[PDB]
This record gives structure tokens, C-alpha cells and sequence, in this order.
């Protein structure tokens, strides 16, 4: 029932998931029974018992054939399109009809035939467990949720997700993009101030990378560009360390077999490399030790953050090439960006944030934990934004969400060029920012002339131009010319510009009045 | 209301209008652009309230054409990537660093003049097609050999510096000079124009003079010759370096091997520079524009 809904926010990624709710209109991330707030999206079975989260991540050694992981992408995807690279260790999907399936032993009996569960079945079980843990934490039964998704999920994938939630007895009020959840996590805070900003969302995960460029004006955001890279990521960061420590171990122990060829050894090396990576992401020095790598041989060594970034230098310029590729695809310049929010678990690395600090001018604000005191957890941004949206839409009727999420509401012709006024001294001042959305009315306060009196407010069109680098405005066609009579010396003149849906432009220039209409 | 510390223009003498306002221009559909919003946030919920008041039931189908007008979606184009795999490139032969790394990835048409985006796209396409787990299940034990070939090509061409090194060493994408008398039967200037632009890649100055036809002016002739005679190139031969056994750890052996490969690299660079100089000399010898210029 709409009046009795129990809503939460869910972030559902390839690597891990997260759950969140709202307390006193403030988003708070939920910890599960294990105490984890970033819960790995991994399922594992032992003796017919279902395990999830950290236990399932740990049980990779215990069960080769009962571990399922990296199944988020496979949802709503045909056999040809699905990629099993990250899933190579996990059960091989078998093409049954159009829906690949994993074959695992989920029954309790030791001589029982293993079940062949579908990807939808697995997503259903995982969302059921997530909802259940949210239910124990809340003390009430969770009934609803808003789930974040990337912008390139197909309609078939959305249908698969809603069907999985329905089979998990969870009704999805709305699917929102992770960049939108991350921006809302900041904008919906009490201390936040709405203002026109160019926002870059850099969601750097384990198996994926997303860079999205948005223009946020009047507290509402319009997507300018998006890029999604599957090559550079936390898995590659773990891999350069697995090879580095495999070389070190092999050199120290002559005649030892390379651990990379043994599945158990490589899994242990990845888990220990990930733990060492997070330890060196929280500290400047990290230890690396594994008892009995192979043939009973132990290994113990150390590594510093400087050596980590030195062996990982190539990915840093890969991320740079990604960010300039995205800005060029959005037709923008680094001088045009106001804020870059760095999101995802990998976003806790200080050196990447410093790299964007050197890439972008100092006027741009880099919202990352190591570069801003007021920053939020990059792994919590999406889940908190989803929880805030769930608390905002928990009372709407399903018809209200359906109508509010249609193209008739979202679509509008954004004014391409800028609208401003010409200033002269004995330059184009923008009033209406470019790429206006729906009806926009902006206000500016300008200085009067040296003595004042009669003053000319000439409103013209404007365009941005880069001069070699520094950004200037270029005055184009003239829109309107108004006059204010007898302005006081040193007084301020208030100028308002309103662009109505009808494309009607209303101009006002009253000193603190003249009004005009452009059809 | 934004406060700006900038002065407004004084009104010119003898200017007036009805209610002190003059309309000159207007906004156009060319001056605007249609994009679609993401349905998120309280200000969007207020906008949706207003739209539900104005229109109630949303005309999604009618406005689908408007949304289709100016929107960007993912472009899936594997038609060029399909290409052809004759005899499966020696039946999935696998041998490090000694094979063709543009045929596996369908790069024959583009070769050096390629884009990282298409490289990534082709890599993803043929990983999906020839993945060992995905497709070798049907008995294709040696498919992983091909997957290894895609992987090797992926690392070698992934980074700019090393991919440039490989291109520089063995691009295998060059035109031999048309010294043959049988070849020398068409227009001399067109026959030579292609070679200079083909090898012009390595120059320091990106804008490069490009020879020309008979009508080429004397100043252009001088500029072209001066630029080619004094030419700086970044062609390098490191990719051909001898590999080292992993067992070796001695600093002395590593130092000795490093010196040996460095000297070989210097020798290769010098011989390449001499070869380029020889080609430039042969071109000057063939050219008759100088003879025409002396005659004027
Ligand atoms: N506290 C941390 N410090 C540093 N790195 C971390 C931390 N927590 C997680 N990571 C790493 O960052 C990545 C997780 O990033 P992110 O939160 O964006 O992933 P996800 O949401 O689980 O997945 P997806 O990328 O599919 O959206 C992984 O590589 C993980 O190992
Ligand atoms: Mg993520």
C-alpha cells in the first residue's frame, strides 16, 4: 500500500552492492549482519546453505562449483552479448534457449544432483537476501526500493531487473542513474547550495569505469556526455600487484612454481593484493603476506604507496585520456568545468584525485575524500542518493511515477547560445546561462555609470571562446535594447531575463522600471 | 539574484522608444536544442507536477519523435569489424612478438592511422566472439590460442609509447620507392608525391610540405627541399630488443645486455637516417623544376 510502503535505496554494481535509508531526511547507509556497508555482490553455497557478502567472498577456496560472482552484467543479456571474462573463475554460463544459466550445487544432500539456476534466479535470491538484511536492520519488513543503474542498461535489462525484484517480492518505484544519485547525495544535503555548475561524475569501480558530464542549472541537471570503459580498473590494479609480487616471490625462492598458473594460488593472491591495496589506500605503507603459497612455502614482504603508484602509473594516464576524451565528446574545455565528483571505491586513492587537481584548473572543485573536507564516501554516494529518492517518492502513486518518468515531462528545447548584456567601460556579461531548460528567469545586479543618469541595457546573445589558455565571451546577434532614466550615481540596476516555454523573452531593467517583450 | 561589480553602458544621446524598449532579435529553434532530462530530484518532481497539471496523461509516443530528433544513443556497428579470418591466421598459431598484430584485430584498412576508440571496440568484439569460456566449450580447445593472440595484441597496442614503438619498428605499411623503369611510366610528380606523405609521419612539425606538381612555385620547391633535408625523426627500434631469461638476476649481466641492445639501437637509427637521406637525394636528382627555374 502506498501509505504503508517501506522504501530503501539500493546500489547494485558488478563488484559490490549497498543499501541505504533516510533518517530525518538524511541518508544513512545500512550495515548488514557482517558489519559491511559495501557488501560484495557474490553468492556462495556450502552444504546446501546459502551464503552472501563477505562469507561468500571468502568461500571461493571452499567451493569451486558453488560460487557465483560478477553476474550483474549478464542480467537481461543474450548469450552472444554476455562476456564471461570476469566470470571465468565462476560457473560457466550454459546457453539454454536465450537465457544462459549457472550450474551449482545448492541442495543440502551430498549425493544430490546440482541445480541449474538461471541468472534471473540468482539476481532474485541476491536481492531477496539484501532486502532481508535491510528488514532485520530496520525491524520492519522492507517492501520497496529505488535501485541505481548505469545509463547503458537496455530496456531488456531493465525488464530483467524488475522481474528479479518482483520474484524477490520487491517493487521498484524507479531506476536512477548512479551519476544522478551521486549528485543528489550532495545537492540534497542541508548545507548544499544550488547553482549552475558543470559536474563530472567519475565512478571508478572494480570491473568498470564511468565518466559522465552534466550541466546543473537551477538545481536541475542535463546530461551532456557519458563514456564507459571496461579496460582500466581495480582488477587491473590488483593484477599489476599480483605480477609484481609473483616476480618477487619467484626470485626470492629459486625453483618455485609461478603461483599465477594455480587457481587457488591466484585467488589467494588477488584477495591479499586487494587487502594490501586498501591498506595502502588508507596508510602510506602496506604489508603483504600469504602463508603457504604452494608446497608449504610462506611469503612476506612490504610495499609503499609510492611504489604502488609507480608500478600503476600507466592506468593514471589511461584515466586522464578517458577524462579528456569525455570532455572532447561533450565539446567542452577543462576551463568550462566547475566540479568533478570522484566516486566509487577506487576513488579513495589520493593520487588519482591529485592527478585531476593537476589536470584541471584550481577554480574547479574536485569532490574527493582526499581533496575536500566536506566530501562524502564515494562508495556511499549512489546508495544514499537512491535512498533519498526513495524517501522523496515513497508516497506517490504508481501512476504518478509512471507519468512523471515519461518523455513528455523530461523533454524540452534547450536554448543553445547564452543570453547576456553588454558592459562597456571608458564585454559580455551572461545572465541566462547556456543550454537553458524549460522556462528560465535569471537576475543580475550591475553597477551604474560613473554619474549614472540615463543608462542603456543592451541584451545580446553570447558564445564561449577559448583564447591561448583563458576563456572569453564573444558577442553575437543583439536581442533587445532598453533604457533606465535617471539612475543614481553608484546605484545598482537589477536586470531580469525570462525565457518562457512559448519562446517569449521578457526583459526587465529596474534600478534599485522598464519592461519589454520579444515574441 | 547575482550581484556583479561591472558597469552598464551610458545611454546615447537622442535615443528613445515606446516604453524605453526596443526589440531587435528573437530566439530560434536553431538557437535552441532538445535534450531529455533524467527523472530524478525534488525540483524534477515539481516540474512533473506542473506537467501533469498542464497535460495530465503524457504523450510519450507523440514526443518520441521530438526526443529522437536531437539525442545520442550507443552506436553498435560491427559491420566493419566482421572483416574476414582466412585459414584462421595459421590455425590459431601462437608465437610471442613475431606475428601480425593488425589482422587479428581487423586493422589492415587503418593500420597506423587508427583511433583508440575503434581499437577498444574491436578488442571487445573479438573477445566476445573468441572468448575461451564463452565459445571454446564446444570442443574448441585451441580457441584459447587465438584468444591469446587477441590478448597479446591488446597489451602491445594498448599503451601509446609501446604501440608507437611497434609501429616505428615494423609497421609493414610502406610503399617501396618507384625506382623501377616499368614503374616510371606515369606522372613523375604524382609517383613521388605519395612516398613523402607516406613516410612524413615521423616529422616534428605536424604541417609538412608535400612536394607538388609541375606548376609548383619556386618558393614551395625551396621550402619542401629544405624541410626534408633537415628532418628530425622519432623512429625507434627498441621493440627488436633481445629478450632475457627470467632466471637471470645479476646486475652485471643485465647491464651488459642493456649496453649491447643500446648500441644495436643506435646502429639501426643511423642506418635509417642514411636511407632517408639517400631517398631525398634521388628525388632531387630526378626533379626538373630546378632546371626550369634556372631557365627563367
Ligand atoms: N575503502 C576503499 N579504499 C580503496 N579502494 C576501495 C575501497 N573500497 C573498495 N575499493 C575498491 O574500489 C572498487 C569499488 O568501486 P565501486 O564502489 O565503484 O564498485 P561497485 O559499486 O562495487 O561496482 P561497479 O563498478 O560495477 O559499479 C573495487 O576495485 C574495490 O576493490
Ligand atoms: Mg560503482
Amino acid at each position: 500500500a502506498p501509505g504503508e510502503r517501506v522504501v530503501i535505496g539500493i546500489t547494485f554494481g558488478n563488484s559490490n552492492s549497498s543499501i541505504a535509508h533516510t533518517v530525518d531526511d538524511k541518508a544513512e547507509v545500512i550495515a548488514n549482519e557482517d558489519g559491511d556497508r559495501q557488501i560484495p555482490t557474490i553468492l556462495s553455497y556450502v552444504d546446501g546453505d546459502e551464503y552472501y557478502g563477505q562469507q561468500a567472498k571468502n568461500f571461493l577456496v571452499r567451493n569451486p562449483k558453488n560460487t557465483v560472482a560478477y553476474f550483474r552484467d549478464i542480467l537481461g543479456q543474450d548469450f552472444k552479448s554476455v562476456d564471461p571474462t570476469h566470470n571465468h573463475a565462476s560457473a560457466h554460463p550454459q546457453e539454454a534457449g536465450d537465457n544462459v544459466v549457472f550450474t551449482i550445487k545448492d541442495k543440502a544432500e551430498e549425493d544430490a544432483e546440482p541445480s541449474t539456476l538461471t541468472v534471473s534466479e540468482i539476481a532474485t535470491r541476491y536481492l531477496r537476501r539484501l532486502v532481508g538484511a535491510a528488514s532485520e536492520y530496520l525491524g520492519k519488513k522492507v517492501t520497496s526500493a529505488v535501485i541505481t543503474i548505469p545509463t547503458n542498461f537496455t530496456e531488456k535489462q531493465k525488464a530483467a531487473l524488475i522481474a528479479a525484484a518482483a520474484a524477490a517480492d520487491l517493487e521498484v518505484l524507479q531506476l536512477i542513474s548512479e551519476p544522478a544519485a551521486a549528485v543528489l547525495a550532495y545537492d540534497a544535503r542541508p548545507e548544499a547550495t544550488i547553482s549552475d555548475k558543470i559536474i563530472v561524475v567519475a565512478d571508478l569501480g572494480g570491473s568498470r569505469s564511468d565518466v559522465t558530464v552534466l550541466a546543473s542549472r537551477s538545481g536541475m541537471y542535463t546530461i551532456l556526455a557519458t563514456v564507459h570503459d571496461y579496460e582500466y580498473h581495480g582488477i587491473a590494479l590488483d593484477k599489476v600487484l599480483i605480477d609484481h609480487f609473483s616476480k618477487e616471490f619467484l626470485k626470492k625462492n629459486p625453483g618455485a612454481k609461478d603461483p599465477r598458473e594455480n587457481p587457488r594460488s591466484l585467488a589467494k593472491l588477488r584477495l591479499e593484493a586487494e587487502s594490501t591495496k586498501r591498506a595502502l589506500s588508507r596508510s602510506t605503507n602496506a604489508s603483504f603476506s600469504v602463508e603457504s603459497l604452494i608446497d608449504g612455502l610462506d611469503f612476506a614482504s612490504t610495499i609503499n604507496r609510492l611504489r604502488y603508484e609507480t608500478i600503476a602509473r600507466t592506468v593514471f594516464e589511461g584515466f586522464n585520456r578517458l577524462v579528456e576524451s569525455a570532455v572532447k565528446k561533450a565539446g567542452l574545455d577543462p576551463l568550462d568545468v566547475d566540479e568533478v565528483i570522484m566516486s566509487g571505491g577506487t576513488s579513495n586513492t589520493p593520487r588519482i584525485a591529485a592527478n585531476f587537481r593537476y589536470i584541471f584548473p584550481e577554480s574547479t572543485r574536485i569532490l574527493a575524500p582526499s581533496t575536500d573536507p566536506s566530501a562524502l564516501n564515494p562508495s556511499e554516494l549512489q546508495a544514499r542518493g537512491a535512498a533519498l529518492q526513495a524517501s522523496l517518492i515513497q508516497e506517490f502513486e504508481t501512476e504518478d511515477i509512471e507519468q512523471s518518468t515519461h518523455a513528455a515531462v523530461t523533454t524540452m528545447p534547450h536554448v543553445t547560445n547564452a543570453i547576456g548584456v553588454v558592459s562597456v567601460s571608458e564585454k559580455f556579461v551572461p545572465i541566462i546561462a547556456p543550454e537553458t531548460a524549460v522556462p528560465a528567469r535569471r537576475t543580475v545586479h550591475l553597477d551604474a555609470p560613473k554619474e549614472g543618469g540615463d543608462v542603456l541595457v543592451k541584451v545580446v546573445e553570447g558564445s564561449t571562446h577559448i583564447n591561448v589558455r583563458e576563456k572569453v565571451w564573444k558577442i553575437g546577434s543583439t536581442l533587445a535594447e532598453a533604457a533606465v532614466r535617471g539612475v543614481k550615481k553608484g546605484a545598482k540596476v537589477e536586470v531580469t531575463i525570462n525565457v518562457n516555454t512559448d519562446l517569449t523573452v521578457i526583459v526587465t531593467a529596474r534600478e534599485v522600471g522598464v519592461r519589454g517583450t520579444l515574441s | 539574484a547575482t550581484v556583479v561589480s561591472l558597469p552598464l553602458p551610458t545611454l546615447p544621446e537622442g535615443w528613445a522608444a515606446e516604453k524605453d524598449f526596443k526589440a531587435i532579435g528573437k530566439l530560434t529553434q536553431e538557437g535552441s536544442s532538445m535534450r531529455t532530462l533524467e527523472p530524478v530530484g525534488p525540483h524534477f518532481l515539481a516540474h512533473a507536477r506542473r506537467v501533469r497539471h498542464k497535460r495530465t496523461f503524457s504523450e510519450d509516443d507523440r514526443i518520441q519523435a521530438q526526443a529522437k530528433a536531437k539525442k545520442i544513443e550507443q552506436d553498435s556497428d560491427s559491420d566493419i569489424s566482421e572483416e574476414e579470418d582466412p585459414m584462421l591466421l595459421a590455425r590459431d598459431a601462437k608465437d610471442w612478438k613475431t606475428q601480425d598484430h593488425y589482422k587479428v584485430l581487423g586493422l589492415s584498412k587503418y593500420r597506423w592511422r587508427a583511433t583508440e576508440d575503434q581499437i577498444k571496440r574491436a578488442h571487445r568484439k573479438k573477445v566476445l566472439k573468441h572468448h575461451p569460456d564463452k565459445k571454446a566449450a564446444a570442443g574448441r580447445a585451441d580457441d584459447d590460442n587465438f584468444f591469446k593472440c587477441i590478448q597479446k595484441a591488446a597489451e602491445i597496442l594498448l599503451d601509446p609509447v609501446k604501440r608507437r614503438q611497434f609501429d616505428s619498428v615494423d609497421e609493414e605499411a610502406d610503399i617501396p620507392p618507384p625506382t623501377k623503369k616499368q614503374l616510371a611510366k606515369g606522372n613523375y610528380y604524382e609517383l613521388w608525391g605519395k612516398v613523402f606523405e607516406n613516410e612524413a609521419r615521423f616529422s616534428k612539425i605536424q604541417p609538412v610540405p608535400g612536394f607538388g606538381n609541375e606548376n609548383s612555385t619556386r618558393e614551395e620547391v625551396e621550402a619542401f627541399y629544405n624541410f626534408w633535408y633537415n628532418f628530425d625523426s622519432w623512429r625507434s627500434f627498441e621493440y627488436l630488443d633481445e629478450d632475457v631469461p627470467d632466471d637471470n638476476e645479476n646486475r652485471d649481466q643485465k647491464r651488459h645486455m642493456e649496453r649491447k641492445n643500446a648500441n644495436a639501437r643506435k646502429k639501426k637509427k643511423a642506418e635509417d637516417n642514411a636511407r632517408l637521406r639517400k631517398l631525398v637525394e634521388e628525388a632531387q636528382a630526378g626533379d626538373e623544376r630546378i632546371k626550369r627555374f634556372r631557365q627563367e
